[PDB]
């Protein structure tokens, strides 16, 4: 990922 | 039941979010903050041992975090404190200045 994840 | 008092700032920043999660050395521990792009909002949270943001979409009436959606960011949290948000880990520990305080 970047600077933000993802979510389950 | 997810309060959003306990855990929602209007006007905080990335940077700021990080020094209050510091503060508080638990998986799980997370706030959410408006972002200063139009019907967006972050969470920051606690997640292996490390601090993590994650988007939240606002389309209409509805918010949106990857494949699952709900009528207000206070039902996200409320359901992403019975099921993991990221990998394992769920909301758990609400942070605020009050929380912090004590």
């Amino acid at each position: 990922p970047g600077f933000y994840v993802e979510a389950n | 039941q997810a309060e959003s008092k306990e855990w929602y700032h209007a006007s905080l920043t990335r940077a700021q979010a990080e020094h209050m999660l510091m503060r508080v050395p638990r998986d799980g521990a997370f706030l959410v903050r408006k972002r200063n792009e139009p019907n967006s909002y972050a969470i920051s949270f606690r997640a292996e041992g490390k601090i993590k943001h994650c988007r939240v979409q606002q389309e209409g009436q509805t918010v949106m975090l990857g494949n699952s959606e709900f009528d207000s960011l206070v039902d996200l949290i409320s359901y992403y404190e019975k099921h993991p948000l990221y990998r394992k880990m769920k909301l758990r520990y609400p942070i605020n200045e009050e929380a912090l305080e004590k």
